[PDB]
């Protein structure tokens, strides 16, 4: 199973989810796991071995998911006769990825100068 | 060596030495060019001056002409190398010298 | 069949699809399936032996399904006696495609630097 | 009969068409049908002898036809007072046409890069 | 009478027109006609031989027509009792023309690329 | 008389016009034969025993007046509370004019390239 | 060193002693390129104009030559040191003005 | 001293004492780009464009 759980999710949530959204996290949760595994095959052995490496393993999958299930219907606004709501204005295009910032958090950092490198084959 | 400069610079006279000239943003059926052979004839005396209906962004430009120079200052360089290799009179090779 | 399945789109969808929604996600996985064998022949085989790389394949097939039926009739709003809602603004003309940071999960990577290579034959 | 007939583009679509709109998708895909055989005339040769191939040419002629189908009315909104819609800024829309990411499908392409050669003819 | 029929650009669109609009149908087709007819005149000879060229000329024909046809009227929105509708944006659409893409379906193909060629009266 | 006639216009303009619309088109009709003739002296003597020719300017003068007097009152919406309309933006035209590919359906065409030379009288 | 210098320069020649000749923003099949081929004939005489439709934010440019004397200005620097090394007379290796 | 001057002018002959030609915005498919080598080949006669 997964490092988090929907218990994580929900908490940072702040609202419960019905057994449809479960489902969702559950499976959200199961793309996080190995969105992280393929960076840092490790991962299980250092969240096992270090419980620091552990909670922000656990925070930073609760957090890419809460990213997505955050509004995943997609509404604007919603209104009967006696009681309305409308949101301030999100980007539809939500997708399961991990922020530089979060790469960072997990010890693994791109460089942002690299160097091509011209080559010929020296002659013989 | 030489000879594969005068093959190319001989080669650029009759291609390139001539600045290539384009005009963009231009409607051949505008500019009066028949279909059938893509063309069109204009009397191209002196002074006079072309008028066009200009499109959107119309206007003319050209491609470079190639400088032969840039050949020639190396058939001089290989006329110091044929020179040197020989062991002649430096006049019987780079002629202009001395 | 084909190696994910409605209830994969169900569950990242987090709604039940009506009749005409399963055969159209019928239809689509079966489209997602074969542009992904297109590029990775081995898809199929390299799958079932490798199962995480199999849980990729099926929630990659299913995103790129999701993506394409979220909203499939077109509506930005619904009124209905006084109830009535407004969605954020999306793409319209939408297409199945799969995303680079998909391929790149796959391992197609595409380079973004390639060469132009001058050649003239030479002479005998 | 066309390659595709009009429950392909019924089952896209996820809405049953009228009677008087069966005539249209009927010849829209009498359109894409021959469409695709002026750019590859063995087109028929390889939709019976490969099944893999005419799987793509199903799903590009009925797609094909959907684009322009969807929406041909051209309404943006309708409503009598106890209901309402209102649809996405959708495409002008005025052409049956095959993208250049369904022709690689078939296996066609046009280079983007291409020449011009000066010729003068040879003295003689 | 003209080689396509009102029943072709009926069939393109999706409504039975009045008596009123089928003149206006069989007046612009004549036109349709005239112009492919200046353009190809073998035109007839060439739709009485080849019946895929037929098929070509029948449908250029009934597109050209109804695309000046649907919505002649002009309306953006009407309102009766309390229903209303509203569509989308068009152009002054003001007159029938041939698209580039259908001269290349008839067959006839112009460059982009034309000569201003120099000339002088050589001396005599 | 005229070429094209009023019956020639009411072709194209589907609604059937008032009395008052028939002596402006009459009027309309006059003033673009007469702008034909005046480019064109050899019309009516071409347009008597040429069957096509007559096809081209009896269409072109209907064209003409049509493009004039389609919504000539100047009305973007109207209504009496229980019905109304509003059209698309149209151009607020006042004069009638013939369109340059009308001059090449014609067969008077001009080219967009021509020459300034430069002249100064020789010496005696 | 002095033969690095001298196939270096002749491969220039060859590739780059002319300017590179570009168009953007222009289709292939709008200049009418033969799809089979990838390239188009034109008559390429004295003085004549191309003209194209392309208004796409088209235009022409091209790369620079290479000036084949930035390797000569290394190619006389080498004869210096071959005159310098063996003690010759500058003649031998025509490497004097005087 | 002079003998690093040499190594370096002679290291500047095959590298550098040339442009680098680079194009921006074109894709590599678009090109025709080979996509096992990173190469496209074309015919680089003198006036070709």
């Amino acid at each position: 199973a997964t490092l988090a759980t929907h218990e994580d999710v929900t908490a940072f949530w702040a609202r419960t989810p019905t057994a449809e959204e479960i489902v969702l996290i559950n499976r959200r949760l199961a793309q996080a796991e190995r969105m992280l595994l393929r960076a840092i095959p490790e991962l299980l052995i250092k969240a096992s071995s270090d419980p620091v490496f552990r909670a922000e393993v656990i925070d930073i999958e609760a957090e890419a998911v809460l990213r997505l299930v955050r509004n995943h219907e997609g509404y604007l606004s919603e209104t009967d006769g006696n009681y309305t709501y409308m949101l301030q204005a999100q980007d539809p295009n939500r997708k399961l990825e991990i922020l530089p910032e979060e790469w960072e958090v997990l010890g693994i950092v791109r460089s942002g100068l690299g160097i091509l490198v011209p080559t010929v084959v020296l002659p013989s | 060596a030489a000879a594969q400069i005068l093959m190319n610079m001989q080669g650029t006279a009759n291609l390139m030495a001539i600045p290539q000239r384009l005009i963009f943003g231009a409607k051949p059926e505008e500019l009066g060019i028949n279909a059938e052979t893509g063309q069109r004839m204009f009397d191209a005396y002196m002074a006079r001056i072309l008028a066009f209906e200009g499109g959107e962004g119309a206007h003319a430009e050209q491609f470079s002409a190639a400088e032969l120079r840039n050949f020639v200052d190396a058939l001089d360089a290989l006329d110091r190398k044929a020179a040197s290799y020989s062991g002649l009179p430096p006049q019987y090779l780079s002629s202009s010298s001395d």
